């Protein structure tokens, strides 16, 4: 689980836009059905933004439009944008839940 | 006279986000006074200061302004 847009001297810093979120496919899938990997951002001082229910797509990105006015106004409610995000994720299915994969990040 | 801020912008600053210029840090104000021009006022001729023979004529012009050269 990492942002390939990372800037090369900084983990933490990311140099675009948009952040290039991708992870790593879980290895018991094939025997697994159907599966979902459940995503959630968090805002600054805690918050949480939204839960993105991701399938089929190991690479999610993170569009600038959604940190400009997806929250911006919703949350904070004035125009604006949000720097330090923290992401993480997890992979369930239906009939059951993997609260383990829930700790990510 | 006109006064200038400035300050740099990474990606994340949209054309909009610039316009509001909430999502980037403004320096410090800095006022100068735009120069003026040079214009003359006056032209004049004079024979030039010799001890013998005729001065060769010398043309004196007077203007106030601010280039350099």
């Amino acid at each position: 689980f990492r942002v390939v847009n990372t800037a090369s001297g900084d983990v933490t810093e990311f140099v675009g836009p948009d952040v290039k979120l991708a992870w790593d496919k879980i290895p018991e899938e094939e025997i697994i059905p159907e599966i979902y990997y459940t995503l959630e951002i968090y805002d600054s001082q805690d918050r949480m933004l939204r839960s993105v229910r991701i399938e089929d797509v190991y690479t999610y990105d993170y569009l600038l439009t959604y940190n400009k006015a997806d929250f911006a106004l919703l949350n904070s409610g004035a125009l604006g944008i949000n720097r330090k995000l923290r992401f993480r994720i997890r992979a369930e299915g239906e009939n059951g839940e993997q609260s383990v994969g829930w700790a990510t990040i | 006279t006109y006064e200038v801020q400035g300050a740099f912008y990474d990606s994340i600053i949209d054309s909009e986000l610039l316009n509001a210029q909430i999502g980037i840090n403004l320096s410090d104000k800095q006022t100068f006074k735009m120069k003026s021009a040079p214009r003359i006022t006056g032209a004049r001729c004079e024979s030039e200061p010799v001890d013998v023979g005729v001065g060769a004529p010398i043309v004196y012009i007077d203007t106030t302004g601010e280039a350099d050269y």
